[PDB]
């Protein structure tokens, strides 16, 4: 007994873990170099700066007199590109596998491994989706993490008041937003994330009781007719007297 | 003529299944799904039927 | 955009996206959505929901989009970029056909075009997976929200969801990987 | 055709005023669509 | 039964809300709007509709019926009408048995 | 006690990405002596933290500022001798073979 | 026959949009030989020939007299297929517009659609599924972005690339072949072998760029000590990467199948 209960739990524990290392890769830089080329990338593999580690001493190796390489330097920029990129892919398995660690342990969590079969081209944050989360807004970004509290706050104030070194969710995405117990249950898992809202809170992160013992206590009012209704079709009870004519 | 006569006498269906009402988004969204597609197969085999006429079949 | 500027580029369009964007636009029966009134309900199964978006998810991996950038400071410095879906770069070339003059662009600028190129192919491959991924995520959100009663946390069993979220939660407040 | 482009005009300012959430989406799109549309020059 | 009573809020109340939920769902408001809305195999073009009583939305949020085809919510008079009569068949054939 | 050892290391592994972020945030223009940012990325190797400790190593050798012990100083650090006491007392139950091979995950 | 279809362009006939050189040609590798559509997901996942021209070889401006069978069997099968789209088009509707009774769907609703068990699992081996996890190689994703050269560089590149692109793609259709006629074990024993000639390929060919692209810079000898780098390179990463993890030693769960 209690199977599908003590399942969820470590399937929960297993998403609250993916869910705050996705938060720490995404608000992070993945700096690569090949030859003093300084690509720096953010965790969703957007290009944030191409630089140069001292000009002065690179100068003269693509030969800035002379022309320029453009194939010298080509191959420094796709380098320096696929070594940051492999250091994100490299940040997401390390992510899994502490995720597992914290519960394999506990639950047995090597069926997960099984079960889901991750891996750093499925887990987030995936480059694809790199437009709509990096580029948005701060507010945007304050309702894409499920934070209903700071979003309400930053729109107040625009109501009654009116080579980028760092990534743009670094300004979101703080250090205290890696903990699992900010995290809301409607961004705990992005696949059903429609649906989980409405277990959560309307103007909180947390979880509403009266709207979830709510939701039980109409499907309980149902199924109890359904129940008395299948007790009179099944079995009848004894037919009272009458005075036949 | 036969799928005329059924369909006068519901102002014919799969046996286990009933019939949605009218002017709702899934029968009107289905309905438009049927009378495209039998526009299609009409289309199909008038045109196949002119490769087999040019062919001298 | 008007009617009459996609007119002048509407067979500069179709040709590459059917020479290089091929396997972008060909319909693909488990990603493509043929009707928006049934696609939530006839189209997508509830079961075989999350081996579409992890279907989907793996092809936007492997595929490859390209652009281009021309630089803005006088210099005809162009390059074109190709990229994949983990972020990476396949190919970097520059064109300098465009600029006879030379050896007045330092190595800063060149830099600064490979940065608009790789910019400008990252954000053509995202827009490309926003419309591959696009309407079926759609369809997605209304087979959810409206049908919370078929899965396993609507109805009542949110009240068992709900208590193994914050039963997950405390076995992460007991150790310090919560309260750290 | 300019009666109709000024009715909607109106029609979208009374929308951006009632919703404040929809007053901040139209800053994004046009700090979204300065990154993506092709330059000219 | 003393926590749980009452409620007309809903999970989504306004309009304003809404703006809220659509953005959490995953949603670009540019990229995720600008799809083509496709009906019979055939795409939707320029909002030119031709005898078309389906509404025109790109959203898909805006056909979703009961299972039954009923609409009792912001249906349209005469379909509200006939999703009312189907309910009333239905609950006939119910209580009378 | 497994779960003390896992509480301790995830406290410690928590200090270290505090002192990371401070020194990082705090002080974005005004340059670190040198020896600093080789303790800071020594603590963040021992503790498996060997991605955010790199580009401390490589501005380090950049400025010409390590030395021959500095070196086989970070390179041990490498190896990851905060994370392996974790792995021993929870993961590999105290079973020093199994430290090597479960360090190898990671 | 360009001036006489230049002077009626209107008239909607049936196409054939090129020379009569070009359309002779055409032909030609049409009915003498398949089509190469391997690196493309769906078509190849889908690919069917309904007919076949074995004991037939004419003139192609003269075989459109003599046996117009053939020369009319491409859009032919195009009506084919769009006959069946139309049917499936025409299946979909039925679920659309007939419904099952209110007791049936409140029968559904008793049992929920679980993550665990009752969904199908995301993991389900698919065409680019295998295409993932062999580019998922730190060896081929080597090749693929910085082993080979530039494809639009020069014209040496593309021939090493669309080699590798054809290899891979190989490998990953044996593989996808394998699961779908997994259930059975005779067809299953020849899978097997499909994927070990496919895997010894694309192993014959890594090995063979990865001593190439060693032992060629070996002699540029690019002399970086002096500028204190970072020491990455194209050799400096190759060297540094491991042993080459060869295809055909691996097994099938190492190539994507679910343990």
């Amino acid at each position: 007994s209690f199977r599908y209960t003590n399942n969820l739990i470590g399937a929960l524990k297993h998403r609250l873990l993916l869910e705050s290392s996705y938060r720490e890769i995404a608000s992070r830089k993945f700096i690569g170099n090949c030859r003093g080329v300084e690509v720096v990338c953010s965790g969703y593999g957007t290009v944030l700066a191409v630089q140069l580690t001292d000009k002065a001493v690179w100068e003269s190796f693509y030969r800035k007199t002379g022309s320029l390489d453009l194939d010298k330097l080509a191959e420094s920029i796709k380098t320096a590109l696929w070594d940051a990129t492999r250091k994100i892919r490299s940040a997401k398995e390390a992510a899994l596998h502490r995720s597992l660690s914290h519960n394999t342990r506990m639950r047995a969590s090597a069926d997960l491994k099984h079960w889901y079969e991750e891996d750093a081209n499925t887990l987030r944050p995936l480059a694809f989706e790199a437009l709509k989360h990096e580029a948005a807004t701060p507010w945007m970004q304050l309702v894409q993490h499920g934070k209903k509290e700071e979003a309400a706050a930053l729109l107040k104030e625009f109501e009654q008041k009116g080579n980028r070194e760092q990534p743009p969710l670094a300004s979101t995405l703080k250090a205290e937003d890696s903990n699992p117990a900010t995290i809301p249950i409607g961004s705990v898992h992005p696949l059903f994330t429609p649906a989980l809202v409405q277990i959560e809170e309307a103007g909180g992160g947390s979880v509403s009781n009266e709207a979830v013992c709510r939701a039980q206590l109409w499907e309980l009012s149902r199924d109890e007719q359904l129940f008395w209704e299948r007790v009179e079709l099944i079995r009848k009870g004894q037919v009272a007297s009458i005075g036949s004519s | 003529d036969a799928r005329a006569v059924a369909e006068k006498k519901f102002n014919a269906p799969p046996p286990g299944m009933f019939l949605r009402p009218a002017h709702s988004f899934r029968r009107l969204a289905g309905e438009l799904k049927r009378r495209r597609a039998q526009s299609i197969l009409d289309e199909v085999a008038r045109a196949q039927g002119m490769l087999d006429l040019f062919e001298r079949q | 955009a008007d009617e009459s500027e996609w007119a002048t580029a509407r067979r500069s369009v179709l040709d590459h996206a059917m020479q290089h964007e091929r396997e972008w636009w060909f319909p693909n029966e488990m990603l493509d959505v043929k009707d928006v009134v049934t696609g939530s309900t006839n189209g997508l199964t509830p079961q075989m929901y999350p081996a579409a978006v992890r279907y989907g998810v793996e092809l936007c991996t492997v595929l490859t989009a390209e652009g281009k950038f021309v630089d803005e400071r006088g210099s005809g410095l162009s390059a074109r970029c190709v990229v994949n879906g983990t972020g990476a770069a396949e190919s970097v070339v520059f064109d300098t056909a465009n600029c006879n003059g030379t050896n007045t662009t330092s190595v800063e600028d060149a830099l600064r075009v490979a940065h608009g190129a790789l910019r400008s192919a990252q954000d053509r491959h995202n827009t490309l997976a926003a419309f591959r991924l696009g309407p079926l995520s759609k369809q997605s959100q209304v087979l959810l929200f409206c049908g919370v009663n078929a899965y396993e946390f609507g109805g009542k069993y949110a009240r068992t969801y709900a208590y193994a979220f914050e039963k997950a939660k405390k076995e992460l407040e007991a150790t310090a990987a919560s309260g750290f | 055709r300019n009666e109709i482009v000024e009715a909607k005009k109106k029609q979208v300012e009374e929308v951006v005023r009632t919703v404040p959430s929809l007053a901040h989406l139209h800053q994004y799109a046009t700090s979204l669509y300065s990154r993506i549309e092709e330059r000219v020059a | 039964e003393r926590r749980a009573l009452w409620a007309e809020v809903g999970p989504i109340s306004d309009v304003g809300s809404a703006v809220t939920a659509w953005i959490r769902f995953g949603n670009d408001p540019v990229l995720h709007t600008a799809v083509p809305t496709m009906l019979g195999g055939k795409f939707r073009n320029q909002q030119r509709e031709k005898e078309s009583l389906l509404p025109n939305s790109s959203s898909p949020f805006a056909y979703v019926e009961d299972y039954m085809g009923t609409n009792l919510v912001f249906g349209s008079p005469v379909h509200a009408k006939e999703s009312a009569a189907v309910w009333a068949t239905y609950f006939e054939r119910r209580y009378a048995s | 006690e497994r779960e003390a050892h896992m509480r301790s290391f995830n406290i410690s592994r928590a200090s270290v990405l505090q002192r990371l972020e401070q020194l990082s945030g705090d002080r974005k223009q005004e340059s670190l002596p040198p020896h600093v940012r080789l303790d800071l990325a020594v603590r963040l190797a021992q503790h498996g933290l060997y991605q955010q400790a790199t580009p401390i190593v490589d501005e380090l050798h950049h400025q010409k500022a390590l030395h021959a012990g500095h070196y086989a100083l970070l390179i041990n650090a490498l190896a990851c001798p905060r994370l392996g006491q974790r792995i021993l007392h929870c993961d590999a139950q105290c079973d020093p073979a199994l430290t090597y091979k479960l360090l190898g995950d990671e | 026959a360009e001036k006489r279809g230049h002077l009626l362009p209107s008239l909607p006939r049936n196409t054939a949009t090129s020379i009569d050189a070009r359309a002779q040609d055409i032909r030609r590798l049409q009915q003498k030989h398949h089509r190469d559509d391997i690196v493309s997901f769906q078509k190849l996942l889908r690919s069917t020939h309904a007919e076949d021209s074995p004991s037939a070889f004419s003139s192609y401006s003269d075989w459109s007299y003599f046996n117009p069978r053939a020369v009319r069997a491409e859009e032919r099968d195009r009506l084919t297929r769009k006959a069946v789209e139309a049917l499936k088009l025409y299946d979909s509707a039925t679920n659309d517009i007939y419904r099952h009774s209110f007791e049936d769907v409140q029968a559904c609703h008793t049992q929920r659609v679980t993550e665990r068990d009752r969904t199908m699992p995301p993991y389900l081996p698919t065409l680019p599924h295998f295409v993932a996890i062999i580019k998922k190689d730190p060896h081929i994703s080597f090749l693929l972005h910085i082993g080979l050269p530039d494809r639009n560089s020069s014209e040496e590149g593309s021939a090493k690339h669309k080699e590798l692109e054809k290899r891979i793609y190989y490998l990953a259709r044996a593989l996808y072949h394998t699961a779908l006629e997994y259930h059975n074990e005779t067809v299953r024993r020849v899978n097997r072998q499909k994927v070990n000639v496919a895997a010894s390929l694309l192993d014959n060919f890594v090995e063979q760029e990865w001593t190439t692209i060693l032992r060629d810079k070996h002699d540029v000898t690019d002399v970086t000590k002096t500028l204190n780098d970072t020491q990455n390179d194209k050799k400096q990463l190759a060297r540094r990467l491991g042993r080459y993890m060869l295809f055909a030693n691996r097994s099938l769960d190492d190539t994507g199948f679910p343990t």
